[PDB]
């Protein structure tokens, strides 16, 4: 139990932005916060921080109050999106600077920020101001810059946004074996489901200042609590279905779409409530109808294919009138799956690889 | 609550003088060194004073044309730097700058020695030169300041969708910069009117001028039609600078 | 149109600027006529004469009138920005506009104003005996603090504009990470704020202490005859003594020292960018 | 039918020449696109086609006709910019206008075309809105209204849509498609973005410091690529190093596969004791789990990382020798989930004749 946050509010030009927060971070993790832009993560890592006080609540950190002790006290670290480096300073002093102002005796200092920059990967560049560097050098000097100090927690604003498609992918496993080796906890904030799904052992989604769902990737991806969880991370599909009458502890029969086939729910149901069916693109199946014979699925139609290369995506426009966004694989049986515009389908799934919800 | 006091002290510091001045222009005192009543008289005496409206008439009207003239070079020069890209610039740039950081009395001199040297009579002319050439650089810093915060290659979109290079300026560029043109107008002016070093060089006694006849008359004393004719310019001040301001919009 | 303007706002520069200094520099080269108040002889006769404590006093005593003029406009200017870069973005136009104002009074004019209400029997003298903070009238007219006292009122303007560009052009992130990092105020002041903002210091420096060295009816009016300030000198020397070679020489000692402070505005610039 | 033929065209700047030598022709159409690095010459390019650079040498032809030394004024080609380059202090209406009034159109047919186009992208309600209420969306479908209106031969794209988020762009990519399915014009777009060129574009042309490396259909360029660089630059792969012994039969050699034996598909002609390159994509590699000896044929290596996306598992497994391979596998099939370890040891195989081989 590293940090709690115990009914936090917080007021933004008379407007509240956190009506009342209470979260716990454990020690020696990797936790991320996901959310659309603006929801106030800035505002709570801020907090954290130190740079502003709450308008009501308590924070713990340690079994030690910290809630009024000022930012100079705390051994919290931030690195942050503007990539904040003193320009009037080489990369050296860069890193002691927060060595020299906490009054550290010299003989210590050369080694300490040394190994710091050989642990980055920065041993060339000792004496260059930081404009003469890269995106990724800048971020190397800005995470030995914070974790210099030897923090308890590292926190991490928007962190690798500004940099091309490889050398991300680069410095994510770069920051991952960082924080194993550490041995610190982490908490990263970021708009991608991609970063956040494939870089944590435990995500928060935040929604208006409120904790929509706190749990391990496998569990958000897989059983969300709302629609709008299911939907705002990957790709759903949303099928209206209306129940008609139950036939086993877990299968019901339903209207989906026009349609009736057995779909499995594991809570008490009764006739006439209408429901909701979500499936991931790659959850469903697909075959030509060319030949006169079309049965066995939603009908449909089809109005564009995007091919990606190791995967096809096809959408497929029902008689109603919604797109369903199919996505299918290159097998051994499969080798491509080229298909025309304007070509009639058949749509279905797999048995009870679905979540429905109420 | 004590940022409020600095402020106003600042405040108080630099009006206190003008202050004065337009009480005592209701002061019945002449030397004005205390108050003696509430009277007129010194607003009739100088309305009947010839010289004295002369000069303010000369100052006003160089004020205005060194304005004018100031402000349109200016914005040329400033549009011609913003639009063109070369290696020269920041070289311009520095000439500019130099030029603004220097003293007045050097300037004051360099221009009498030239006018001295060509053999032009000085009075009108070399004035009119002198208040355009040191009221130059603040108004290409302003209309630059203003145009550089727009995005270059937006000329070049417009050119593709089928504009020349003069029909650019009338549509596109002036309604963007007027306000740091009328901007760049009412600084010129103000500097061209405070100025006493180089005029008081650069004149002869043909074109007489305000400082330079206030100056002669402040040795054997100065009667209360000039604190009467510095509240008299001041609202005709007033009214100039809320003019330009209407017609910009 | 392309070719115009550069041509011709070079041509003005030059025609105007550039070339009547050099030969301001080339007119302490040659000696005193009763003519054309020029004659082609070598000569460095100017030179030795600056030299003389008579003329060697008066520019130490000079320099030492302008420092401290410059130093009051730094130590009210810098804090007067600081705390209009903290207002209210609406206001801030009209502010700025309020100090430009007394400039619609002429200069001259405004020194006069000035004294009477700092003389012995006028106010501020029986304002402060009538209300007891003191016995006697405090008296500062005829001496150099009654100089310094002028020029500050009329340079302070001058120095409030650079420097409110400078503040309000820094990145306040910058400023928060040394907060983050344990860094407080005062020390933040000393080790960031100040080393981003030379160069508007610097530039600041240059607007308001060497037109203060060329200020002449400040100290016709305020200072008498003791405290003279190099422009008095100069003025005499071409208007009324009509030797210019001297003239000449007295001002490219204010020169000089343009040159070493531009020195320091772009290495101050250079560091940083 | 060639509609732009590009004969010779030599470009020079600031004494370092850009672009060498370019051949090029566009049909008339078809959706073009062209990929490479950043910084290596596509703007100019666009530019150049434009009119608002010239070249030092070549000949540019646009249907019969030279328009190398025509200025950039009575070309029928208009080009949309990244940041909009919209006029602020202009409405909606005069934004789409400003070309029509400046070619003399007479004005009881402006008004009508002006509404229409703005129609054709869904701004119907924003006309006499001001720019800087507008998302970057409407700014987006602004500039591409603007640029429509003059029913032009060739529509210019630059970056259109790097600074959008995610799912707006995507939508918006499929919304252009259809829109150039609806004019009949070619479409000329430029991007750093592999799916986003692989999504859209019916041909593929590939520039790399000013030459053109490949040029194709998607899948032409997906699957085979002439050299490393193509390879490498679009998608995933996996680099393989082999050592040629001997040839079996027609389609089968006799290789040295990263320090084992192995049958690969070859149909030129090789020699023994030479060096070949293997090219694999992360897909295309089965990969079995060995628990306690137990499938142990193939390459022996580790696990040192795992990612999960969602629907589908990345694994980058590192052999004895110190070579780091991607491996890709998907949920889809019947193994609903699984989840490996952090230091186990895994076998490599992968499906005959899906290979890439590249000599030298």
């Amino acid at each position: 139990p590293l940090v709690q946050l115990a009914g936090i509010r917080k007021c933004f030009d008379g407007k509240e932005v956190i009506p009342q927060l209470d979260l716990t971070i454990n020690n020696g993790e990797f936790l991320t916060l996901l959310g659309p832009s603006g929801c106030g993560k800035t505002t709570v890592l801020r907090l954290i921080a130190g740079l502003e006080t709450v308008d009501s609540g308590r924070i713990m950190l340690d079994n030690e109050d910290i809630t009024h002790v000022p930012a100079e006290n705390r051994y919290v670290n931030t690195v942050f999106q503007s990539y904040a480096l003193f320009p009037h300073m080489t990369v050296f002093e860069n890193v002691a600077f927060g060595l020299r102002m906490q009054k550290t005796p010299a003989a210590e200092i050369t080694p300490r920020v040394m190994e710091a920059l050989r642990m980055v990967q920065l041993e060339t560049f000792a004496q260059r101001k930081p404009h003469q560097l890269s995106g990724g050098q800048q971020q190397r000097v800005a995470i030995a810059r914070a974790v210099v100090n030897k923090p308890r927690l590292l926190l991490l604003d928007e962190s690798l946004s500004a940099l091309d498609y490889k050398l991300r992918k680069q410095m994510q496993n770069e920051l991952k074996a960082l924080q194993r080796k550490l041995g610190i906890t982490f908490v990263f904030v970021t708009h991608d489901q991609e970063e956040a799904l494939t870089m944590s052992d435990r995500i928060v989604v935040m929604r208006d200042g409120r904790i929509e769902q706190d749990g391990t990737p496998r569990e958000i991806y897989e059983e969300p609590k709302n629609l709008f969880v299911a939907g705002f991370i990957g790709e759903i599909n949303m099928f209206n279905a209306t129940v008609i009458e139950r036939l086993d502890e877990q299968r019901v029969r339903a209207n989906v779409e026009g349609r009736e086939c057995n779909i499995y729910v594991n809570f008490a149901v009764e006739p006439g409530q209408k429901l909701h069916v979500l499936l991931r693109p790659e959850d469903l199946r697909v075959e030509e109808i060319n030949d006169d014979n079309h049965a066995e699925g939603l009908i449909g139609y089809v109005r564009e294919r995007n091919y990606k290369g190791m995967t096809l995506e096809s959408v497929v426009e029902l008689e109603n009138g919604k797109m369903v966004m199919v996505s299918e694989f290159f097998n051994e049986d499969d080798p491509d799956f080229d298909h025309s515009l304007d070509q009639k389908m058949a749509i279905n799934w797999v048995e009870s690889w679905e979540v429905v919800l109420a | 609550l004590l940022r409020g006091g600095f402020m106003t002290a600042i405040y108080a510091y630099l009006y206190i003088p003008i202050i004065i001045l337009i009480v005592n222009s209701f002061n019945s005192s002449r030397f004005g060194i205390n108050w003696q009543g509430f009277t007129t008289k010194w607003y009739s005496l100088l309305m009947n004073n010839d010289s004295l409206l002369q000069a303010a008439q000369h100052s006003l009207t160089m004020a205005v044309f060194s304005a004018t003239f100031a402000t349109l070079i200016g914005s040329l020069t400033a549009v011609a730097l913003y639009r063109y890209r070369f290696r020269g610039k920041p070289f311009v740039s520095g000439m500019l700058f130099v030029v603004m950081m220097s003293p007045d009395i050097v300037m004051a001199i360099s221009l009498l020695v030239l006018f001295m040297l060509l053999g032009i009579q000085l009075g009108f002319w070399s004035l009119l030169f002198s208040h355009i050439t040191f009221c130059l650089p603040f108004v290409v810093v302003t209309v630059y300041s203003r145009l550089k915060g727009f995005d270059v290659r937006m000329l070049e979109a417009a050119k593709d969708l089928g504009a020349s290079e003069f029909t650019i300026l009338r549509k596109i560029i002036l309604p963007l910069a007027m306000p740091a043109v009328a901007a760049g107008w009412v600084l010129s002016f103000t500097l061209s009117m405070d100025d006493v070093v180089v005029s008081s060089f650069v004149t002869g006694p043909s074109y007489e001028i305000l400082p330079l006849k206030i100056y002669s008359m402040v040795k054997v004393g100065v009667s209360p039609e000039v604190n009467a004719l510095a509240t008299i310019l001041l609202v005709l001040s007033l009214v100039m600078v809320i003019a330009s301001q209407l017609i910009a919009r | 149109f392309q070719n115009v303007v550069i041509v011709t706002i070079v041509g003005w520069l030059v025609l105007f600027v550039f070339l009547p200094n050099l030969m301001i520099i080339g007119t302490s080269f040659l000696t005193r006529d009763d003519a054309s108040f020029v004659k082609m002889v070598f000569t460095l006769d100017n030179y030795t004469r600056l030299l003389d404590p008579l003329y060697f006093e008066v520019l130490l005593h000079s320099l030492n009138m302008a420092l401290i003029a410059t130093l009051a406009c730094l130590v009210l200017g810098y804090p007067f920005a600081w705390f209009l870069a903290k207002l209210p973005h609406k206001v801030r136009p009209l502010l700025l506009f309020l100090l430009i104002v007394p400039f619609w009074t002429n200069s001259l004019i405004r020194i006069y104003g000035l004294k009477i209400f700092l003389s012995t029997k006028g106010y501020l003298n029986e304002f402060l005996l009538w209300l007891g903070v003191i016995d006697t009238p405090i008296r500062i007219m005829f001496t150099p603090s009654a100089v310094i006292i002028g020029l500050v009122y009329i340079l302070l303007p001058f120095m409030v504009m650079p420097l409110y560009s400078s503040i309000e052009k820094l990145d306040k992130p910058l400023l928060e990470a040394a907060r983050d990092l344990g860094a407080s105020k005062l020390q933040t002041f000393i080790r960031i704020i100040i080393p981003l903002t030379m160069p508007g210091i610097i530039a600041g420096c240059l607007l308001v202490m060497l037109p203060a060295m060329g200020l002449f009816y400040v100290s016709d009016l305020m200072g008498g005859a003791k405290n003279l300030l190099i422009g008095n000198v100069i003025k005499v020397q071409f208007l009324n003594i009509r030797d210019w070679p001297f003239g000449a020489a007295t001002s490219i000692t204010l020169t000089i020292v343009m040159g070493l402070m531009l020195l320091v505005y772009w290495r101050a610039s250079r560091l940083l960018n």
